[PDB]
């Protein structure tokens, strides 16, 4: 699947699901914490 | 896993393999192997290091019921793994001068006549700047790892990619990624006797291998 | 003088790769040895590679390991996805 | 000064080993997990 990227729009789209998928999945990560230590920081990506 | 099997020593044995980690037949036979003979003067109780090797890598939950002469082996262990690593190199360049990064280590690979191999986090970029402040980078990143096995000579890891993005003035964009995704199955029944809904579950050794992994690069 | 029960490594050997049901009946001095066995197998692989270019520039990416491949000379040999 | 390079390592990890229907107990199901962990973390940074 090709998709081409016109402007800052595109790259705020890919770049934002892909971006903001993978935080949410370290955010799934988080929630869902360690099983010996739940005061201790998941490795999470910054905000914006 | 799971697994059962079951065993009399007059009457056959049933075994499986791949999924219930362990045979009855080579769990029997080490064993059987391992109750001490007698003298005529010593008796030695030394007849070991073979259920030291195949119980060696194993971690599954083996107890062994005996119900009417029939050692029912049955074998289970389910084990989770979650994985996480967030890793970020750095640099600064000045516009149209190349620069690298590692923090690697170097390696002796034989090719026949022994050469230093680097491996480790690369990140060899060329950035050039455009106007409307975009910035038009060359990226040669590797994350190289070494990993073990040492069949002839050792084996490495890398993840890596060489390709020309053409970011915003300091918006990220994803450059490359890799979301692998398994399952697997692998269930050893007995033709008649296994798909029975009520006890023929004691006759199957159910595997299973689920599996999922992402990865992803940022600028 | 002492009996020695240590005759072994040959049911270990010819039973080591097998996962039939091997039952032995005996009737009448024969001994019946029914084999019989079923195996299902079910695997599903997706995987999903990506990559950002810019027009009519080559990029690639790998996932694999470096193995060593001898030739005689050893020489290293890219595998994994690319 | 000016930042040149630098590499923030951020690791963590986790290896529970249950047995199927007796792990999840909420009691007593504790006594036959081998919880692994690994919680990993290394800044470096190179100033001028």
């Amino acid at each position: 699947r090709p998709t081409i990227l016109r402007d800052g729009m595109a790259a705020d789209g890919v770049s934002q699901r892909k971006y903001n998928y993978m935080r949410a999945e370290q955010i799934y990560r988080d929630e869902q914490g360690l099983s010996l230590m739940p005061h201790t920081a998941q490795p999470i990506l910054p905000a914006q | 896993n799971f697994g059962v099997q079951w065993g009399s020593k007059d009457a056959g044995l049933m075994q499986f393999a791949n999924g219930t980690q362990i045979p009855i037949g080579t769990l029997g036979a080490a064993i059987s192997a391992a109750k001490p003979q007698k003298g005529s003067n010593p008796d030695t109780n030394g007849d070991l290091s073979t259920l030291a090797q195949l119980l060696s890598g194993f971690s599954g939950t083996a107890v062994g019921v005996v119900k009417g002469d029939w050692m029912a082996l049955v074998q289970a262990v389910k084990n989770d793994s979650s994985s996480n690593v967030l890793s970020t190199p750095s640099i600064t360049t000045l516009d149209n001068q190349e620069a690298f990064f590692m923090v690697g280590q170097d390696v002796p690979v034989l090719t026949g006549t022994v050469e230093r191999k680097k491996v480790g986090i690369m990140l060899k970029v060329t950035p050039q700047i455009n106007e409307g402040n975009a910035v038009q980078m060359v990226i040669e990143q590797e994350v190289s790892k070494v990993e073990g096995q040492t069949s002839l000579d050792v084996v490495f890891g890398e993840r890596k990619l060489k390709t020309t993005v053409l970011a915003n003035d300091g918006e990220l964009i994803v450059l490359g990624g890799l979301m692998d995704d398994q399952a697997g199955e692998s269930v050893a029944k007995v033709p008649l006797l296994g798909d029975i809904p009520l006890i023929g579950n004691l006759f199957k050794s159910t595997a299973d291998k689920k599996e999922k992994r992402n990865l992803m690069v940022f600028i």
